[PDB]
C-alpha cells in the first residue's frame, strides 16, 4: 500500500 | 488609520480549485508555507500542493488517502487512509515512515517541525519523526468531548501543556469543549472554550518567560477571553496575573462564535477570528481589546501564524487566502487617539519597540 | 486536582 504516487512526473 | 493591515495573497479558484474542495476536511494549511487540497479529477483522487513561495505553479499528485498534511517547514507530507499512516519526503521520492494504527484517526496536525499529533475517538498520541519513533499516547480523551467534532489540538512550546478542542450542538448553539492536559501532573481539566493558543511571555522584572494559555469562549452568559499562566512559575519569577475580558458579539451576530486564535510574540497581541468573519485584536499582557472589524464575508475555516508579518493567515470558503497583521506605523497612534488609552499606547510602544508614543 | 482556577482569586 502506497498512499502517494511519486513515480508520476 | 487602522491598527491592522489586511492582505489578500491568493484566490484558490484562480488556480483551478473546485470550491467543493475548499473546506475543513479537504484543505489543510499547517503553516504559511504550503496549502494542500484533496480533489478527485475523473476517477483519480489527487492532492494539489501549493507552494506559497511559488503559488501560480501548483503540483498535482495522485493519492489514495483520506487526509494529507504538509510539514510546517519542509516538503514532507503525512497521509492516511483509515488506520494506515505514511510519511513521504517528496523531493527524495521517498517513503520515510509507515505505521498502522489500531484506531481510526479523526483529527491530526503537525504540532512542531518534527512531531505529528494524532487524535482517535479515545486518545491523543504524539509521533516524532526522529529516529525510529512510534506514536506514544499522551492522554485519554475526557468524556466531555464524546461525540464532538474535533477541530483543533495545540500545545505549549515544551509540549507539557496539551489542549484538545471539539464542538457540538447543544440547546441550539455551537458549544465548545476543551480538554487541557498537564503532562507533568497527569491531570486533565475540562473547560468550555472555542479557540485557544499558548504563548511565551516575559514579564518585566522576570528572568524567565511565563507560559500563558489564552482561550476565547462564547458561553451561555456571553463571550469571554482568558489569559492565564499554566504551571508553577519558574523559580525567581513573579506569577503572571490572570486576565479575563469580554469578547463582544453584536446583536445581529447572535449565533457567531470564536473559531481561530494566533498570538504574535513579536507584538504580544492575540488575533481572534470568529465563524462569521470578524477579527478582534487583544493585548496579550492585559487582555485589552484593541480593535474589532468584519473582514470576511465567508467563514474562515483554517489559520496559521503568518511568519513574515508575525500575524495570522487564513483561508475562507471562497478560497481567498488572507492575512492580518499589526500595522507597525499606525498601532500606537490608533491606541492613543482612537481608543484614547495612552497608558496602553506607551506600554506597547516601549514593550515591542514601536514608533508613535513620542506624543500622547 | 484542577489545573486552572478561572475565577477572580482575592488571595492569589
Amino acid at each position: 500500500e502506497t498512499l502517494l504516487d511519486l513515480d508520476f512526473d | 488609520i487602522l491598527p491592522i493591515r489586511f492582505q489578500e495573497h491568493l484566490q484558490l479558484q484562480n488556480l483551478g480549485i473546485n470550491p467543493a474542495n475548499i473546506g475543513f476536511s479537504t484543505l489543510t494549511m499547517e503553516s504559511d508555507k504550503f496549502i494542500c487540497i484533496r480533489e478527485k479529477v475523473g476517477e483519480q483522487a489527487q492532492v494539489v500542493i501549493i507552494d506559497m513561495n511559488d503559488p501560480s505553479n501548483p503540483i498535482r499528485r495522485p493519492i489514495s488517502a483520506d487526509s494529507a498534511i504538509m510539514n510546517p517547514a519542509s516538503k514532507v507530507i503525512a497521509l492516511k487512509a483509515g488506520k494506515t499512516l505514511q510519511i513521504f519526503n517528496i523531493e527524495m521520492k521517498s517513503k520515510m515512515k509507515a505505521h498502522t494504527m489500531t484506531d481510526d484517526v479523526t483529527f491530526w496536525k503537525w504540532i512542531s517541525l518534527n512531531t505529528v499529533a494524532l487524535v482517535t475517538d479515545n486518545a491523543v498520541y504524539h509521533w516524532s519523526m526522529e529516529g525510529e519513533s512510534q506514536p506514544v499516547k499522551m492522554f485519554d480523551r475526557h468524556s466531555s468531548l464524546a461525540g464532538c467534532q474535533i477541530i483543533n489540538y495545540r500545545t505549549d512550546a515544551k509540549q507539557k501543556w496539551l489542549l484538545l478542542t471539539g464542538i457540538s450542538a447543544q440547546q441550539n448553539r455551537v458549544v465548545g469543549a476543551m480538554q487541557l492536559y498537564s503532562v507533568d501532573r497527569k491531570v486533565s481539566q475540562p473547560i468550555e472554550g472555542h479557540a485557544a493558543s499558548f504563548a511565551q511571555f516575559k514579564m518585566e522584572g522576570n528572568a524567565e518567560e511565563s507560559t500563558l494559555f489564552c482561550f476565547a469562549v462564547r458561553g451561555q452568559a456571553g463571550g469571554k477571553l482568558h489569559i492565564i499562566e499554566v504551571g508553577t512559575p519558574p523559580t525567581g519569577n513573579q506569577p503572571f496575573p490572570k486576565k479575563a475580558v469580554d469578547v463582544f458579539f453584536p446583536p445581529e451576530a447572535q449565533n457567531d462564535f470564536p473559531v481561530a486564535m494566533q498570538i504574535s510574540e513579536k507584538h504580544d497581541v492575540v488575533f481572534l477570528i470568529t465563524k462569521y468573519g470578524y477579527i478582534h485584536l487583544y493585548d496579550l499582557e492585559t487582555g485589552t481589546c484593541i480593535y474589532m472589524n468584519r473582514i470576511s464575508g465567508e467563514t474562515i475555516f483554517v489559520t496559521a501564524p503568518h511568519e513574515a508579518t508575525a500575524g495570522i493567515i487564513g483561508v475562507n470558503r471562497k478560497g481567498q487566502v488572507l492575512s492580518v497583521c499589526v500595522e507597525e506605523e499606525n498601532i500606537i497612534p490608533y491606541i492613543t487617539n482612537v481608543l484614547q488609552n495612552p497608558d496602553l499606547a506607551l506600554r506597547m510602544a516601549v514593550r515591542n519597540n514601536l514608533a508613535g508614543a513620542e506624543e500622547l
